[PDB]
């Protein structure tokens, strides 16, 4: 049951690998804030961290301590998914930054959190519709719904804010006002429906369910129009040249790792296999030449970016 | 009115991770 835990931690590993290694597939659009300089930081102390880890990994392998194994996986497997970001994040900007590259625009909305807030506060309203809805449902629906409708009053307010287009600035308002002023009026019905169960305070609560969903709905099909989501960076051949050695050596440390990984699974069950730690050697070293490289392509083209 | 937005507060922060 110990070694189940360690062998679990390497399959989590695994999992979170394989996902990140989907940014390195195409970056046309950024990954999160950092700069080029904030990517090589980045990446120098996840370098640090993830030699630290690749030390537990073996040391504790060998001596059997699974608990201490597990962490030093998952440490690992938090620095090579920090690895990836930064590379990831460097790689874009370093393709955009091509003369003949036309950058990423980011959408006024973000994509699939609003039909996630859309669908959590369909099925909230729908449990409060319900004929057999308790009393402990109403509460876990209202925090859903209160939960997703703060998160779209905050998207209209920032998406009016950033649009250049009249027509949209004023409808995000709207909206965010229809949504606000629906959800305060099926809050009143439930604070109502809190002091007195009865069946036409139940009704007055379903009832105000419908004001919200139609909000919701027009923001959600309004919010949807593709004039206000992302656009991918357009990046020339030559862009996609200089990028590649950051690219190639990044998808070539999470390989690397991933094999790593799984032999390390294999050594903390039984540690006596010379030949494993073989194949753990050839696999460590794979990870920092890639590391090596990431680094030397990096700092290639830092002086382009003071 | 403002009881609402209260309560509406003491929701959000029961849903909120």
């Amino acid at each position: 049951p110990f070694t189940k835990h360690g062998q679990k931690e390497c399959d989590n590993a695994l999992r979170q690998l394989e996902t990140v290694r989907e940014l390195l597939e195409n970056p046309v659009q950024p990954i999160n804030d950092m700069s080029y300089f904030g990517c090589l930081d980045s990446v120098m102390e996840n370098s640090k961290v993830l030699g630290e880890a690749m030390t537990g990994i073996s040391q504790n392998a060998k001596n059997g301590n699974l608990p201490e194994f597990g962490d030093a996986i998952a440490t690992a497997s938090k620095a090579l998914c920090g690895f990836t970001e930064a590379a990831a994040q460097a790689a874009y900007l370093v393709g955009v930054s091509d003369p003949n590259s036309q950058a990423g625009q980011q959408g006024l909305v973000e994509p699939t959190q609003f039909a996630r807030a859309n669908q959590a506060i369909q099925m909230a309203c729908q449990s409060l519709g319900e004929p057999g809805c308790t009393q402990a449902q109403v509460l876990s629906a209202a925090t859903i719904v209160a939960k997703h409708t703060s998160a779209l009053c905050n998207s209209c307010r920032l998406a009016s804010a950033r649009t250049a287009n009249p027509t949209a600035k004023r409808q995000f308002v709207q909206s965010a006002k229809e949504v606000a002023n629906s959800t305060a009026n099926l809050v009143k019905t439930i604070k109502a429906l809190d002091g007195d169960f009865t069946e036409e305070n139940r009704a007055q609560c379903r009832a105000a369910t419908a004001p919200l969903l139609e909000a919701v709905d027009n923001l959600s099909a309004f919010a949807s129009n593709p004039e206000f989501s992302s656009v991918p960076a357009q990046i020339s051949p030559e862009g996609r040249a200089a990028m590649e050695p950051i690219v190639i050596s990044a998808k070539t440390m999470l390989e690397s790792a991933g094999g790593l990984i799984q032999t390390a699974r294999a050594l903390a069950v039984n540690p006596r296999d010379p030949p494993r730690w073989s194949v753990l050697a050839g696999h460590s070293r794979t990870v920092s030449d890639s590391i090596k490289k990431l680094i030397t392509s990096m700092r290639d083209k830092a002086p382009g970016q003071l | 009115d403002s009881e609402i937005d209260q309560l509406f507060r003491i929701f959000r922060a029961l849903g909120t991770p």
